């Protein structure tokens, strides 16, 4: 897990092989690309409550709001089996009505 | 015997030559471990929580 | 050794290659020293710069960020820094890596990491607002993500006074 | 034969807001080396001979 410590990138496996007097190691990374524009809002109001997500972030293309996992896109509907209530939104600074 | 005072001068300078660069040797590896330590610590949390 | 005469190099001739070998050794010391230096800082593959405005949910990074004003280009906490710290046949070879080009790389590295995040040490920097990096950030010691935005306004006056007074005592 | 001003690389600025964000769409696989010495070859030298 720690970063570049082996493999520039997200760490899969790694293999080795001899050398004379040496090991070399051949090491198998992660590295995302294709990347894309989106609006986001780190909170959304319903009904006066203040809905988070449980794992993911809340993007838009526009006209629609979806929660994805971080490192892939992959929009989903918001439902509240992937989010979770904490008070109101009347102190949270960039919360969007939806 | 100027040359052998010649050769007590340069036996002495080069006693005091060497000793120098063996110093530099040892404070050079010591620096090392150090830099190493420095580019993990950059990598690691500096580019990521750790 | 010898400090030009001629008798004394002939007397040290008989002495074999001692000065080849020893010179050999200050060589490599002083490679070492410039891939010491390459290997800390040149940690990126692109230089970034940070948006003209400044809005980063009220932490305040002035004190952080280069100034233009002065030619170095160097911020104020670099310029206390830099304040603050004080032949006869040897000689003093300069850095390859100019003071300027340090800075440079330093504030390459602080704009990225201002603005993207971790995700410029993997791939390509990929954008994203500063309060919910520091929720990510929350969520990764265990705290939820709810903490950070209820709390915001004071997170941010609290780490505005922790880089003053780290500022006076230096 | 040219000399010239080392470049530290390229030069972009990352369109920074408040309210916009990046996410991939796609991944690659990359396979890196990495190579470390572990041992030299092993010497003995006599006193009294040499
Ligand atoms: C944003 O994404 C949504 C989700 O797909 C898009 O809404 C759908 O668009 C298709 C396009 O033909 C329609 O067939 C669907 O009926 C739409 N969904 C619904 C529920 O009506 C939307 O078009 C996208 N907008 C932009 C600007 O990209
Ligand atoms: C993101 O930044 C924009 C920059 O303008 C903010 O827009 C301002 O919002 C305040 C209050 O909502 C208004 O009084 C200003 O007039 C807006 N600016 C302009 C130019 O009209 C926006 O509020 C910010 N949003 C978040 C979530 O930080
Ligand atoms: C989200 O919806 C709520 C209620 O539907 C809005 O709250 C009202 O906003 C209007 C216009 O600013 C005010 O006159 C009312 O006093 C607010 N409260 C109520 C109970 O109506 C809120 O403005 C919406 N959010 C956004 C960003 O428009
Ligand atoms: C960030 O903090 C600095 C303090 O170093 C603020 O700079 C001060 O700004 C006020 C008015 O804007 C001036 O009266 C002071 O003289 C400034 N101090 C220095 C040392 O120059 C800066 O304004 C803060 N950033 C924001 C956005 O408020
Ligand atoms: C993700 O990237 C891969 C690699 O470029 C894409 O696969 C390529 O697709 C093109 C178009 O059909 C082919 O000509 C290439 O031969 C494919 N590469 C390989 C290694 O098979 C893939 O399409 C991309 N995914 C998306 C959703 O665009
Ligand atoms: C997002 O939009 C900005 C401004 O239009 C642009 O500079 C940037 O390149 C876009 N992002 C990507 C990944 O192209």
């Amino acid at each position: 897990k720690r970063v570049d410590f082996c493999g520039k990138g997200y760490h899969l496996m790694s293999f080795p092989q001899s050398a004379p007097h040496g090991v070399v190691f051949l090491h198998v990374t992660y590295v995302p690309a294709q990347e894309k524009n989106f609006t986001t809002a780190p909170a959304i109001c319903h009904d006066g409550k203040a809905h988070f997500p449980r794992e993911g972030v809340f993007v838009s293309n526009g006209t629609h709001w979806f929660v994805t996992q971080r490192n892939f896109y992959e929009p989903q509907i918001i439902t509240t089996d992937n989010t979770f209530v904490s008070g109101n939104c009347d102190v949270v600074i960039g919360i969007v009505n939806n | 015997e100027a040359e052998v005072q010649i050769d007590r001068l340069i036996t002495g300078r080069l006693q005091s030559l060497q000793t120098y660069v063996t110093q530099q040797l040892i404070r050079a590896a010591e620096i090392r471990a150090s830099a190493n330590l420095a580019a993990i610590k950059m990598s690691e949390c500096v580019l990521g929580q750790s | 050794i010898c400090g030009d005469s001629t008798e004394c190099s002939n007397l040290l001739l008989q002495y074999g290659s001692f000065c080849t070998q020893l010179n050999r050794a200050l060589t490599g010391i002083a490679v070492e020293q410039d891939k010491n230096t390459q290997e800390v800082f040149a940690q990126v593959k692109q230089i970034y710069k940070t948006p003209p405005i400044k809005d980063f949910g009220g932490f305040n990074f002035s004190q952080i960020l280069p100034d233009p004003s002065k030619p170095s280009k160097r911020s104020f906490i670099e310029d206390l820094l830099f304040n603050k710290v004080t032949f006869n046949g040897l000689t003093v070879l300069p850095p390859l890596l100019t003071d300027e080009m340090i800075a440079q790389y330093t504030s390459a590295l602080l704009a990225g990491t201002i603005t993207s995040g971790w995700t410029f040490g993997a791939g390509a920097a990929l954008q994203i607002p500063f309060a919910m990096q520091m929720a990510y950030r929350f969520n990764g010691i265990g705290v939820t993500q709810n903490v950070l935005y209820e709390n915001q306004k004071l997170i941010a006056n609290q780490f505005n006074s922790a880089i003053g007074k780290i500022q006076d005592s230096l | 034969i040219i000399a010239y001003t080392m470049s530290l690389g390229a030069e972009n600025s990352v369109a920074y807001s408040n309210n916009s964000i990046a996410i991939p769409t796609n991944f690659t696989i990359s396979v890196t080396t990495e190579i470390l010495p572990v041992s030299m070859t092993k010497t003995s030298v006599d006193c009294t001979m040499y």
